[PDB]
RNA sequence: GUAGG
């Protein structure tokens, strides 16, 4: 629905469509342009097969295919390897075991991908109405259900390393014998002074133990006396071990080591290099930026429990609130079309023998009988006309009790979660993609 | 002027959904009554859920188990919505073991006595002919939501991993009001509260517990006065 | 980021060199550049993505496919 | 239990300015903070809090309390 | 201890453009979970 | 401010049920409001307890009696809405009653008055109360946006085709060379300036005052007239490069 | 399971009729249930007595003017409904008021029948010019909550009688606000502050005790489903 | 360099 959008906000959306982070589980948008499939396919993140045969083995680590000719090819799926910006490049598997394959057919989705189609976020049930100022100046309110079901949760893999270098005084050493330290600090480390795999870390945790070769130590009078009283030996070797930088958290997922004397080559001086992967699962929390396709972007300001959501007639809560004051001034009414079409897509429609102009247009287009949840396509400049939206809305399948739950106006009855009184007038509700 | 005390009646629409009607309610009460009932039922309700698991040959949730197309994290998401009922207040241990090619299921899981899964048809993952799944589960009981971050207590057992869990087995609640046939200006409203819940527990006992909680709170409010 | 046309660069237009005229859209943009999208920062419009069907003339111009029309 | 608990207008009319009030209350705050940080010398020039004080307190709050009380006086050199 | 010590101690909030003197504004601190500053909606328009 | 404007609104904002009744006190008025018989936008009579300063314009008028009366600070009835009462109650007791719609400009005026005549702490408390009530009533207002909300004028198509009709006749009398291209451009831009002005006025006439976009633009909340013109009416003339 | 801290209702008095009630911190997300429910039942469910209709001697329903009195009829309606009456007959009862001469007729001056007590005699009802002439009879009926004035054909039965709004609620208004508190290094706790404005007849805390008992009954009605236990204290 | 202000 770009045609109904001010260019300024379309520019904002297009610039904000290159920054969506993938999530644990990707889902294709319910409403969106029909070109997304090609955009996903041409990008190299997806893994497609070069032959048309029958898959022989389907495993997360690898997928084996055998063409009728006889060539066997095993695609290795990258798993949880750091990207350029530090997001997982996890890759799923879609094809079954015995299913026939065609050349170029998608075998495994990439990040932010689903069934070979682009999926840069998820789709939320959403309603337009102010709410106690917790959506003032276009701040956002989202239900705790997103905190509950990892609907918006993203992996983050950080990698940082340390180097053993032969300085003028001597060589640096990696070891579990760090000097001038407690015992428990070096608890989970390895034999050679490396953190094990799986050991969670916090700020100050020791990842790899490194010690300076030596240094000219003129021990001070006060320190001299202190050592004499406690009978401890200050040794020229000095601690230079790696520590987590302040304000961090994560589980170690992989560790790599390269060594000079070993067959691996290193730059001059550096004797050993160690890289550590620390990974976390950041859940959607206060302060996380968030934005719709049309450019409505805000910082989450509060996450109420599932009850305080202004819930709807059948008890479905709303998963996000939005400040309506935006959409007039920003001159970007595409999103109201989008939300209505999303509600339409969630609840299927049946149109047969209606003899209406819009009904005739769908029948000739063929999009007449639609089951609930099946996706839809609205090309950028040949999208759905408002008349089509109105007719389809008037002919939505009854979700429950044989009643259509949204009024023909596109507004429905909201029951305040906290007060319980039904809201004085209906409110607009639908399903919009969010990133 | 007329005095009429509330009267509750029940009806069942599905094996796990029921509608409960209270007609004598004062005007402009059924809404607040239904709201408090709904919120309390969702907020608090005893329940059981898996709380932390262990996988042989795996040291973190990020890696993958050979033999499954599903990575470990996919298994986390599969189990988080697994629904269980546990009678024991203290943690219990459950085991999932599967070999050969085929689907792994909740039914396949080894149930300890007094701990019962309630969604056997749920599929958790699939194994190849070469695959092997071995899994330890911890079944704890609680209420509401508990994230894995506060659910971690063992640091030495790196094999163990926490999982955020959901206890409340109620799915959704919806209340409606009407007008009573009684001839008067007040026009007493008729509240009807429909509750649908997961397979763990019947809605009747769920709202029995909710009433227990709320009546406790208001007994606290009243008795402490006068 | 594959298909961008970065006008900034050596032997070419520089950030300080920019003017009103270069940044704005021109009637030849149709099919040769998406006039909608560009970084919002000081380099407004100087960077732009390629059009959807744009193909590259061997000399270095950008061609656009057009359907043929005859006698209506 | 907050910054605004002493209203400003009384202090302003007391000191007949805004900036003079700031420097004067700050001088009193410094004096009392020096007093609490005596730790034993007991210099006669230093003076304790005229108004009652909490177990843990910010000195400048007590300075402003004194000014609002109006009991403490100022005079330029 | 931190919750004890912060009260009655001003903090200057301040935005980057700082066009006019309403850029720097003193406030009382108050702990809150999460990782974001909170702010009082009335003063927001002074900062722009 | 949308909430306050929704609150201190004249009639017709809804079906004014329960209008034309008198109430003993604002408390019993709120009781009726919860009862649902009355609507917040409904002209009624209300009493006021003593100490309620009356409107500045209410100072000359007073109740009818054969003895001296001082209604500047004693009980008085007044015709107003529950909303105006609540809005006064947010304001401090000593402030005279306010009975006119607040919108945006008037709110700034009264805030200036308060900041002028009253101490700072009272100003802060009053602003905080205003904020709380404003958010609450914005929640209750029900402002939204929807496809039926923004209604295109019915007349537009007709008028524009007529205007378009004009256009092509000029083009015809241009294809014979009877007019220069420059003169054609000047008369076309004039014609379409007229057309867009007329369509803007038409749309301005069509929309009722109850729909949310009108409520928020008139309140001074957000937006301005031409945004509504180009979301509902045609954009009109724009500018090419240079 | 057990609530980390048990709530404990407490009182803060500013006037014999106005009061504030505070709830010691509570399970998060519960504050709005309790407070809203309390608000509704305390306003409405608690019973009481109020006037129901009024009849002035020698006037018609359309004839809003009353001779011999400086004040009008409408202000008299407001004043009489403002009056609080405590009755227990459970059926309509009639109170009389027959006074003459100039002066002021007040609630003190009213003569009530047996079984009905007027709590506030201080209220001035009418100011008379010249001869008083005042003769008025009004109907009181116990009721529940608030009822709008309705036409019961009493005007048809006698032209003088007219309907009037009645306030059975012994309370006037309640304003409940929820705020956040920090406990055991956790901020997930909601304190309720409920301010009750009540008339002189009933003491507010007694009314809220009655309301709590009523809700306790209404929610013990749910125990009939089954017996279940929840962590508490 | 490139994103946000
Ligand atoms: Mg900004």
């Amino acid at each position: 629905f770009l045609e109904h959008d001010d260019a300024n906000r379309a520019l904002m959306g297009a610039n904000m469509m290159r920054q969506a982070v993938p999530l644990i589980k990707s889902e294709s948008p319910l409403v969106g342009t029909g070109m997304e499939y090609r955009s996903a396919a041409d990008a190299g993140d997806v893994v497609k097969a070069e032959k048309a045969g029958v898959v022989q083995e389907v495993s997360a680590d690898y997928i084996t295919t055998t063409n009728d000719d006889g060539t066997y090819i095993t695609y290795r799926l990258a798993k949880f390897s750091r990207s350029n910006q530090g997001t997982s490049v996890n890759q799923k598997v879609i094809v079954a075991e015995g299913d026939r394959i065609i050349e170029g057919q998608v075998l495994a989705d990439g990040p932010a991908t689903e069934n070979g189609e682009m999926a840069l976020g998820k789709n939320l049930l959403v309603a337009f109405m102010p709410w106690e100022g917790h959506n003032y100046e276009d701040a956002i309110i989202l239900s705790q259900r997103l905190v509950q079901d990892d609907v918006l949760s993203s992996i983050h893999i950080e990698e940082h390393e340390v180097d053993a270098r032969d300085t003028k005084l001597g060589p640096e050493e990696i070891t579990r014998d760090i000097p001038n330290v407690s015992e428990e600090v070096l608890a989970d480390l390895d034999e050679r002074g490396i953190i094990r795999i799986g050991a969670e870390v916090v700020a100050g945790d020791i990842l790899v133990g490194k010690v300076t070769p030596k240094g000219e130590t003129e021990l001070t009078p006060e320190e001299r006396l202190l050592r004499a009283i406690f009978g401890e030996k200050a040794r020229e070797v000095r601690d230079t071990s790696l520590k987590v930088p302040h304000g961090e958290i994560g589980k170690v997922i992989g560790v790599r080591v390269f060594d000079r004397e070993e067959g691996d080559e290193l730059p001059p001086g550096v004797n050993q290099l160690v890289r550590v992967y620390v990974a976390q699962k950041r859940k959607i929390t206060d302060g996380d930026k968030l934005a719709g396709r049309h450019g409505n972007k805000g910082v989450i300001s509060k996450i109420n429990p599932i009850e305080d959501m202004p819930f709807l007639e059948d008890g479905t809560p709303v998963d996000i609130i939005l400040n309506p004051l935006a959409v007039p001034s920003r001159m970007n009414p595409g999103q109201v079309l989008e939300i209505h079409l999303g509600w339409l897509a969630s609840r299927g429609w049946d149109v047969s023998g209606l003899a209406e102009e819009w009904a005739q247009r769908l029948q000739v287009i063929g999009a007449d009988k639609v089951e609930p949840g099946t996706n839809v396509a609205t090309p950028v400049f040949d999208g759905a006309r408002e008349d089509e939206l109105a007719g389809l809305l008037q002919h939505t399948i009854p979700n429950r009790d044989g009643e259509r739950m949204v009024l023909p106006s596109g507004k429905a009855r909201l029951f305040d979660g906290r007060s319980g009184e039904p809201f004085p007038e209906p409110i607009s509700v639908g399903y919009m993609y969010i990133l | 002027l007329i005095a009429q005390r509330p009267s509750l009646t029940e009806e069942v629409v599905d094996e796990f959904r029921s509608r409960f009607v209270i007609e004598p309610l004062e005007p402009g009460f059924g809404y607040t009554l239904g709201n408090s009932l709904r919120r309390t039922l969702l907020s608090s309700i005893p329940g059981a859920a898996v709380t932390s698991i262990r996988i042989d040959g795996v040291l973190h949730e990020f890696t993958t188990v050979p033999g499954v197309k599903e990575d470990v994290t996919d298994l986390i998401l599969n189990i988080k919505q697994l629904v269980v009922s546990s009678e024991h207040d203290e943690p219990v241990v459950m085991y999932l073991r599967k070999q050969g090619p085929g689907l792994v299921t909740a039914a396949d899981i080894a149930p300890p006595a007094g701990v019962e899964v309630h969604n056997p048809d749920l599929v958790l993952a699939t194994l190849n002919g070469k695959g092997k799944l071995e899994m330890e589960l911890t079944v704890e009981r609680g209420r509401g939501y508990v994230s894995a971050v506060q659910n971690k207590q063992v640091g030495q057992e790196i094999g163990r991993i926490p999982v955020d869990s959901i206890y409340s087995p109620v799915l959704k609640v919806t209340y409606k009001v009407e007008a009573t046939r009684v001839e008067q200006r007040t026009d007493f409203d008729k509240l009807i509260v429909d509750v649908e819940t997961k397979q763990a527990m019947r809605p009747r006992d769920a709202m029995a517990s909710a009433g227990k909680t709320l009546v406790e709170l208001f007994g606290l409010a009243r008795e402490l006065n006068i | 980021h594959k298909r961008r046309l970065n006008a900034l660069g050596p032997g070419g237009l520089s950030r300080e060199r920019a003017g009103f005229e270069v940044r704005d859209v021109h009637p030849s943009h149709y099919g040769r550049m998406c006039p909608i999208e560009t970084p919002e920062g000081p380099n407004i419009g100087l960077i732009g993505s390629l059009a959807s069907y744009g193909r590259i003339n061997p000399f270095g111009f950008i061609e656009t496919p057009y359907r043929k029309v005859v006698e209506g | 239990e907050g910054i605004i608990n002493p209203p400003i207008d009384e202090l302003l009319e007391a000191t007949d300015s805004k900036y003079s009030l700031v420097i004067y209350a700050a001088k009193r705050a410094r004096q009392i903070n020096a007093y609490y940080s005596q730790l034993g010398e007991g210099l006669l020039e230093y003076v304790g809090p005229l108004v009652d004080t909490h177990v843990h307190e910010k000195p400048l709050s007590i300075a402003l309390r004194e000014i609002n009380a109006g009991l403490l006086t100022s005079e330029a050199i | 201890v931190l919750e004890e010590v912060i009260a009655e101690h001003p903090v200057l909030l301040n935005r980057a453009p700082t066009l006019h003197r309403l850029g720097i504004q003193a406030f009382e601190p108050q702990l809150v979970e999460g990782k974001a500053i909170q702010i009082h909606p009335l003063v927001c328009t002074a900062f722009n | 401010v949308l909430g306050l404007f929704f609150l201190t609104t004249d009639s017709e904002g809804r079906s004014p049920k329960g209008e034309g009744r008198a109430f003993g006190s604002s408390a019993e008025a709120i009781m009726a409001f919860d009862a649902g018989d009355l609507t917040l936008q409904a002209k009624i009579d209300i009493r006021f307890p003593v100490g309620t300063i009356p409107p500045r314009g209410f100072e000359p008028p007073a109740r009818e009696e054969g003895e001296p009366e001082w209604q500047q600070g004693d009980t008085f009835t007044l015709k107003t809405t529950l909303g105006r009462a609540l809005f006064n109650e947010l304001l401090p007791e000593d402030y005279p009653f306010v009975d006119y719609e607040v919108g945006k400009k008037q709110l700034s005026e009264i805030v200036n008055d308060l900041a002028e005549r009253y101490p700072k702490v009272i100003v802060a408390a009053t602003l905080d109360n205003l904020k709380a009530a404003g958010f609450f009533w914005a929640t209750r207002s029900g402002v939204t946006v929807a496809i039926s909300d923004i209604v295109v004028p019915d007349a537009k198509k007709e008028i524009v085709k007529g205007y378009e009709g004009q256009d092509e006749k000029v083009q015809k009398q241009y294809e014979r060379g009877l007019i220069t291209k420059e003169e054609r451009t000047q008369e076309l831009i004039a014609i379409w300036t007229k057309a867009t002005n007329e369509v803007a006025e038409a749309m301005n006439d069509n929309f009722p005052k109850t729909n949310p976009v009108s409520m928020m633009v008139n309140s001074g909340a957000r937006g301005n007239m031409m945004q509504m013109r180009q979301i509902a009416g045609m954009r009109g003339l724009v500018s090419n490069a240079k």
